[PDB]
RNA sequence: CCGGGCACUCUAACGGGACUGCCCGCGAAAGCGGGAGGAAGGAGGGGACGACGUCUGGUCAGCAUGGCCCUUACGGCCUGGGCGACACACGUGCUACAAUGCCCACUACAAAGCGAUGCCACCCGGCAACGGGGAGCUAAUCGCAAAAAGGUGGGCCCAGUUCGGAUUGGGGUCUGCAACCCGACCCCAUGAAGCCGGAAUCGCUAGUAAUCGCGGAUCAGCCAUGCCGCGGUGAAUACG
């Protein structure tokens, strides 16, 4: 094992970050601590809808929680409805001016995080996992997307012995970047234990 | 002579200071 | 009136001032041979005018900031010979066959995790 | 009027220094221009793996930039349309006199 | 090493006989980076070296320099079962190296106590024919005299 | 014999000569020169009748030397080990004192390796 | 050691039970948590069971052992030799 | 001894030397930045995602 | 220091600049050798970056997790102790064995960072660790802060020493509820081994090795001689 996280490796470069704020030396832990719990509570809540960015702005004593996710009407609710009712559990825990916007998800395909949850899903539900990887590849790449790659590894289809099972199409550079490259993981629980889902989506070089 | 604290050297090795090195 | 190059070392600047006299010289609000007294390469950052043979045609005001005492000497020495292709751009020649043009930029290398400096790697033994 | 620009970005430190500047210059009368004050630096080292493998480190950084402005000649005429002034949520601001 | 034949390093000459094989002798006295003490040292011999005998040192320097230089040495090479001494002459590039190492090491084998004075005092009779330093090129050239046998074995 | 029960090294430094006493360092040494008003720099060979008899009378009355000094070391570790303190167990199977580790070292308290 | 600007360092609940005894007619053993505590001349005579992680060891208070602490004579490793 | 030390850690001790920073995300008791309140291993694993405001991958 | 000025130096963003581009030569081409110009020339130096896989490598003790196991306990809390033991054995290190040195005094030149029960200028009590005051600074302002090697001078005179600083006695300072186990620091006394290391063995090819100081993370304090960084001075040699 000696890759190392893609999104990591693209701050300042082609990926913008997910919590965009200065803050001084001795409030950076408790905002922080803030960004993890109401990303905690959403992740928690917003898988329903197919959550794919929880992004956070801030300025004094108030933030705005730009929610991206393929599935607007179950954050809306009926009318507007689910939309605020977070927004009073969001700013119980928050105890401030918590701004909950909800994003279009242009395409939900070339979405990684999406892509993934999607066949970590399928394989809680004792789906053909080479298929199953195969087919996400397939409607990735569909979706013109410019190139895709999907992992899978763990006790793979029940089997005692772990296997990590891959397939890719089209260009995935790495080690480029200028290449952007979304980059999602989903955690599949089984009854025979944790298999993980990697997915790596090249969009374009810029 | 860097380990002996009776000395110039020895109090700046140690970071410290005294009747040595004083400040 | 005045003639002036910028010259670095390292982490040394140098700032000088090429003025007509006697053959004076002075770094930063001291006298040459007072502010690099018993250091034997100082009479390197007065080199580049003898390629010129120009030794007490120009007096020097001089200031210089960082590094250490013999990297302010190749700053001086740099910066001396920078006023020299501005106070006569036909000094080119006679100056750079010395090198005395350029600059090197050979600086401290950076100490690596897993080393005890840049390349020094720490003692192993196997069986 | 002094203007103290602290952010996690330069690209929006100074796209937000250009948008002040631009203001007071415009609505009178005198601002003396951007001084890019030295970035402080808070850097973290880390072991890759968390087991043992202690000569795998990697390194990771914290940069807030600094900038500052003047406005040499002020006059309430600046001071309501900077109090209506668009910044973005990477930067925090000082005002003094 | 094994790509291509590096490159020798020419060294800024000296500011007191603008010569660049006394700077090399300079450096070789140099403990810890410390040049500025070895300029010192080898200066005060440079001043011994005229006191103890009215001429020139640069003459006496680079005459005792010449003294040690070894015309051929022995280098070993293990062919067959049993280690060949193989006799070999030696490129002026190593022969000075060789010269400078031992004039200095010879100077510190000395019983004098300051160190200007035992670099002067082996410079002193290197140019005279004496001192340790001549001890060692006269061995390591009888050593590649004696293997005169090995002479087909040369690389 | 001279002072203060040895006989202080002729030829050197008058500072550095009473530093062969037991009980004295250089430090108590700095003081007996200004107290008895000695040039530091003189050596012991070159000592007046005079500045001996002073150095000599002053330094056996103001501190304890040779075997005194060595008696109440001894007789502070005596009662340490009597008491059945742990700084007298440490000296009674001779053991390092101030807490160190003995897994490794501690070559000094212990004396020369036993190898196993 | 402890800076002198400071107090002598005893338990205070150590130190009750002591000044008790003396009153009401010495003595018996006492048991006691506190290594930490400085020996103090009015707990001369007595006889403290110091406790050292596993057991506590009877212990004769005398003049000469006042300024130490109760857990310098309560042993804490157990060692009778190697081999 | 784990999720009572986890508790243990949040609650004010009986004298300020008892004061220890444990990781706010796992409850790492060793390598703890005061800075962030976590452990180096969370503090890679935020880093990479861009869950951390301005820190990015340093090199020179 | 004030006026003044942004020149310079720097600061920190944005650009330029190197492409064997150009001359000679060998070339089928790609390239190679040498020249010029140029700060830099043939990837300019360093970093970041680690293919399919290997090692049934490491990590259930950071976390997650299948499953197997415990239930007045294999859970939980507290006081004390242990993790610091010591006939020994190995790895990685620190400081040395000295005169290219050691000590005292006076005198220079860095960079990177950190700093609101935080760094603490200056002032006074103590030989000192420190202690009382107390100015400034959310820090290109104020402070840590002296850089050290270097430099001018004086001492030591080849001796287990003015080398070396272990071990022990004693008096103290600081943190912290508390320094017995078991902290660091200061002062007086003590002044060990050690005279350059058997078989064997490690690193480094240029601003490198060697050598000198400095900062940070963790952190009440500290057993850091560790680690991650930063500049000063600054080599030898590569036939093959
Ligand atoms: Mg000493
Ligand atoms: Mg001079
Ligand atoms: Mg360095
Ligand atoms: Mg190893
Ligand atoms: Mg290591
Ligand atoms: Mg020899
Ligand atoms: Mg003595
Ligand atoms: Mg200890
Ligand atoms: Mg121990
Ligand atoms: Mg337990
Ligand atoms: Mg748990
Ligand atoms: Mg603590
Ligand atoms: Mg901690
Ligand atoms: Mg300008
Ligand atoms: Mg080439
Ligand atoms: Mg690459
Ligand atoms: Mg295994
Ligand atoms: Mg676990
Ligand atoms: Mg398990
Ligand atoms: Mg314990
Ligand atoms: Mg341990
Ligand atoms: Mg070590
Ligand atoms: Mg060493
Ligand atoms: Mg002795
Ligand atoms: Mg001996
Ligand atoms: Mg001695
Ligand atoms: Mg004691
Ligand atoms: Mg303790
Ligand atoms: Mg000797
Ligand atoms: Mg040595
Ligand atoms: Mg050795
Ligand atoms: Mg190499
Ligand atoms: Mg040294
Ligand atoms: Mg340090
Ligand atoms: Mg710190
Ligand atoms: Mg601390
Ligand atoms: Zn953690």
């Amino acid at each position: 094992g000696n890759k190392i996280h893609p999104i990591g490796f693209r701050l300042g470069i082609t990926r913008d970050w997910e919590s965009r704020w200065y803050a001084g030396k001795k409030q950076y832990r408790h905002l922080l601590l803030e960004d993890q719990r109401i990303r905690g509570l959403l992740e928690k809540e917003l898988y329903s809808a197919g959550l794919a960015r929880v992004d956070i702005e801030r300025a004094a004593d108030n933030v705005a929680v730009t929610v991206h996710v393929a599935k607007p009407g179950v954050v809306i609710g009926r009318g507007g409805e689910r939309i605020r009712v977070l927004r009073e559990e969001l700013a119980k825990l928050t105890g401030k001016n918590v701004a909950l916007n909800v994003q279009e998800v242009q395409n939900p395909n070339l979405s990684a995080p999406l892509v993934a949850q999607r066949v970590a899903e399928q394989i809680e539900r004792r789906f053909a996992v080479r298929r199953a990887i195969k087919q996400a590849v397939q409607r990735v790449m569909e979706s013109g997307a410019k190139g895709a790659k999907v992992i899978v590894s763990g006790r793979i289809g029940g089997a005692e012995q772990a296997r990590t099972e891959w397939a890719a199409q089209g260009r995935v550079p790495l080690h480029t970047l200028r290449a952007n490259i979304d980059y999602g993981f989903a955690l599949a629980r089984t009854t025979y234990g944790v298999l993980g889902v990697k997915a790596y989506i090249f969009l374009g070089e810029v | 002579g860097k380990g002996d604290r009776r000395t110039r050297r020895g109090k700046i090795w140690r970071g410290t200071y005294g009747k040595y090195r004083p400040r | 009136e005045q003639y002036y190059g910028t010259g670095r070392r390292k982490e040394a600047v140098a700032r000088v001032f090429l003025r007509p006299g006697n053959g004076k010289v002075t770094v930063n609000g001291q006298d040459f041979n007072e502010y690099f007294q018993g250091l034997v390469r100082a009479v390197a950052a007065l080199e580049p005018l003898r390629a010129v043979d120009a030794l007490g045609h120009f007096d020097a005001y001089i200031t210089v900031r960082g590094g250490g005492k013999s990297g302010q000497i190749d700053a001086i020495k740099l910066g001396i010979a920078r006023a020299l292709v501005q106070y006569n751009p036909d000094y080119r020649a006679k100056l750079k066959p010395l090198g005395f043009l350029t600059r090197d930029a050979r600086v401290v290398e950076r100490k690596k995790y897993g080393k005890h400096k840049a390349r020094r790697a720490p003692q192993y033994s196997k069986r | 009027i002094r203007i103290k620009l602290r952010g996690f970005d330069h690209k929006t430190l100074d796209a937000s220094a250009q948008k002040i500047v631009e203001a007071a210059r415009r609505s009178g009368a005198q601002v003396s221009g951007p001084i890019p004050l030295p970035t402080r630096v808070r850097r973290f080292t880390v072991i890759r793996g968390p087991f043992k493998h202690k000569d795998s480190r990697e390194h990771f950084e914290l940069r807030t930039h600094n900038r500052l402005v003047d406005i040499i000649n002020p006059n309430r005429k600046t001071i309501e349309q900077l109090m209506t002034l668009d910044l973005p949520t990477g930067v925090e601001i000082e005002i003094k006199t | 090493a094994r790509r291509r034949r590096a490159e020798v390093r020419q060294l800024q000459p000296d500011l007191v006989y603008g010569d660049v094989l006394v700077t090399a002798f300079i450096n070789k006295i140099m403990r810890d980076g410390k040049k500025n003490l070895a300029a010192r040292i080898f200066y005060d011999a440079c001043k011994i070296i005229q006191e103890k005998t009215g001429q020139e040192p640069l003459k006496v320097f680079k005459q005792a320099v010449e003294n040690v230089k070894p015309r051929m040495e022995v280098r070993s090479r293990r062919v067959g079962g049993a280690n060949y001494q193989v006799p070999m002459e030696v490129s002026p590039r190593r022969q000075q190296s060789l010269a400078l190492r031992w004039l200095v090491q010879a100077a510190n084998q000395r019983p004098e106590r300051r160190a200007a004075v035992r670099i002067a005092h082996e410079l002193m009779d290197a140019a005279e024919g004496k001192g340790g330093a001549v001890k060692k090129k006269e061995d390591v050239e009888r050593m590649a005299e004696a293997n005169r046998a090995y002479a087909h074995y040369r690389w | 014999a001279r002072i203060a029960g040895v006989e202080i090294p002729r030829n050197k430094r008058v500072d550095v000569a009473l530093t062969y006493i037991y009980g004295i360092g250089k430090a108590r040494a700095k003081e007996a020169l200004e107290k008895t008003g000695i040039n530091p720099a003189t050596r012991v060979k070159d000592l007046t009748e005079a500045e001996v008899v002073r150095l000599r009378e002053y330094v056996e009355n103001t501190w304890k030397l040779e075997g005194e000094l060595r008696a109440e070391v001894a007789a502070n570790i005596k009662r340490l080990m009597d008491i059945g303190c742990y700084r007298g167990l440490r000296h009674r199977r001779g053991l390092p004192v101030r807490g160190q580790r003995t897994r490794t070292n501690a070559r000094t308290r212990k004396g020369p390796r036993k190898t196993v | 050691p402890r800076s002198l600007k400071k107090g002598v360092f005893v338990d205070d609940h150590l130190l009750e039970k002591v000044l008790e005894l003396n009153a009401k007619g010495e003595k018996r053993l006492i048991k006691t948590w506190s290594r930490r505590s400085t020996i103090v001349p009015e707990m001369v005579g007595h006889t403290i069971a110091v406790y050292n992680g596993k057991q506590h060891v009877p212990v004769y208070i005398t003049e000469n052992m006042v300024g130490h602490k109760l857990g310098e004579f309560a042993p804490t490793r157990t060692y009778r030799g190697h081999g | 001894a784990r999720k009572a030390l986890i508790e243990k850690a949040k609650r004010t001790p009986k004298f300020k030397v008892r004061a220890y920073t444990r990781c706010v995300r796992c409850g790492r008791a060793r390598s703890v930045y005061r800075f962030f309140g976590l452990c180096r291993i969370c503090l890679r694993e935020l880093a990479h995602k861009g869950q951390l405001p301005g820190v990015r991958k340093a090199s020179w």
